[PDB]
Parts: structure tokens; sequence; C-alpha cells
């Protein structure tokens, strides 16, 4: 498998011919021979925000001893040479009818960080329902009680603290919450330095072993360009080969058109090789 | 139900 400067040197070379992108365009985006079953269900249809966009039944997540169905979907980046792997549960943005199943996956595994990329509206369309409180509003979904407890606003993102109750139980669990909301759908970030720095910071909040809740409004085009940065920044450090192609068909294999344009595409390869040629030593 | 829009 080559080396980091080697797959480095082929990945500009492929965005000057360009290859890259061309191999991009082959690529399927749902991995033929993975049923998809449960999201067509007559009960489960209007749980899905896009049509085209449903779980594979095998990476789909369930509920712990619930049957109720959601649109989302496990997906785990490996990093062998590094024993590293980095968990994430990739989700649509919530209907005001899926509130309640979002809030039991963040209990079911005490997810402590929500990673939402997109804006509530856009173009006067609803793209996401709001599933938190405007501080210092309490609301119920689905037998848990959320509060915002902390709003603050950078540039291009907005990080909230929020306390989720469980009310048959009466625990609680905080989480924090990240609402980038300078990327539109399905184009690049409105700043690739906010952008950047934004993963980097998302990647210095994770807890061992946990998974990062990641969505947008499909949860599959900006969460796909967030996925494939992250893995390659772990693997830049770490001198490893970066083939953005390889990265692009494992999200993939785990839900379906991870990375929705081609110009998303390009914006992370591009910002793959910036990266290293940032921190590139001698 | 509507597919995920590329476009305006």
């Amino acid at each position: 498998a080559d080396t980091l400067e080697g797959s480095m040197a082929q990945l500009k070379k492929g965005l000057e011919s360009g290859t890259v992108l061309i191999q991009f365009e082959q690529l399927y985006r749902k991995k033929p021979g993975l049923a998809i079953t449960f999201a067509k269900l007559p009960q489960n249809l209007d749980k899905n925000r896009y049509k085209d966009v449903l779980p594979y039944d095998t990476t789909r997540v369930l509920l712990q001893g619930n049957e109720d169905y959601i649109n989302a979907s496990y997906v785990n980046m490996e990093i062998p040479a590094a024993n590293l792997v980095n968990k994430y549960i990739a989700t649509q943005g919530p209907l005001p009818h899926t509130c309640a199943q979002f809030w039991q996956v963040v209990w079911d595994q005490k997810l402590s960080l929500i990673v939402m990329l997109t804006t509530l509206t856009e173009r006067g369309r609803t793209k996401c329902h709001q599933y938190w409180p405007d501080p210092p509003d309490v609301m119920n979904h689905g037998g848990f009680h959320i509060q915002c407890q902390s709003e603050d606003c950078t540039i291009a993102y907005v990080s909230r603290e929020m306390l989720v109750t469980n009310t048959q139980t009466g625990e609680e669990h905080t989480v924090t919450h990240l609402q980038y909301v300078a990327w539109p759908a399905f184009g690049v970030p409105d700043d690739s330095s906010d952008f950047l720095e934004f993963v980097n910071y998302v990647r210095s909040l994770r807890v061992d072993s946990e998974p990062v809740l990641v969505h947008s409004s499909a949860g599959i085009g900006r969460t796909g360009v967030l996925v494939t940065m992250e893995t390659a920044m772990c693997l830049t450090e770490r001198n490893l080969p970066i083939y953005p192609l390889d990265i692009v068909r494992k999200m993939r294999d785990q839900r379906a058109g991870m990375v929705q344009t081609s110009s998303q595409y390009k914006f992370v390869c591009e910002a793959i090789l910036r990266v290293y040629e940032e921190g590139l030593v001698q | 139900f509507s597919a995920y829009p590329s476009e305006e």
C-alpha cells in the first residue's frame, strides 16, 4: 500500500488529470447485494426524510429492546496499521415523529457528542426538525426530557450543552451538540479553514470507543465529507497512505451515497492535500 | 415522498 508521500503524489497528480474525479463518478452509491427491507415497510416509509436515502439492513441501528425503526446506520472507519477504529452513527435530520427514536439512540448508547451539519431550514423549507428546545425551555420527546443548558455561537457553528432526562427512571445524561450552520446542502463548506478547524475540534471531543452521532438533512452528503476528512487527518498524522476513493467506498459499504456530489469529493481531496502540505516537514 | 435534492 505504498506511502503517504506516494499516495499524495498520486492524489495531486490525479486531481490535475483528472482521474480521481472519474474514478469517483464510477463508484457505486449503493453497494449491490445489500438488502434494504425494513426501511421500505409501510409503517416506516414516512420515517425516512428522503425516499432514496435508506439504511442497509446489515448496518441499520436498532433500538435496544425496542422494535421502532430509525433511519440511521453504523459507520466505522478502521485504520489497521494504527490499531484504531473511528466509530460513527450516521443519521438523517429528525422528522417531527422521529425525535423520540433519535433521542432513544442517544440514550441507549450514552452518546456524548452530536454533530449536526445543517441549518433547520433552507430557502423556506424545513431540512431538520428542531429536536431540542430554545433555552430555558424543556421539551418532552418520547419520555425523554431535553433542555439546553448552554448555547454559544462562534463564526461557523453553535455549541450547545444538552441535558437528557429519562422520565421513566429519573436518570440524566449530558450531550455536547455542535451545529455547523455555514455549510449548505449539496455544496461545500462556506469556509475551508473553519471546516478543517471544526473537524479537528470534533476529533478532540471524542470519547474512547464511543460513536460520534453525525447528521445532516439526509445524513450522507455533508456527513460523508466530515467522515472522510477525519479519517484522512488520522492517516496524515501517522504517516499512512491516503486513498480518498477507498475511504468513500468504505463508508458506502455501510451507508449508501456518503459524499453526495463531485464538488464535495473534489473539496475533500483538495483539503486533504492542503493539510498534508501545511504539515509537511522534511 | 421526495428524493434527496442535488440542486435548488
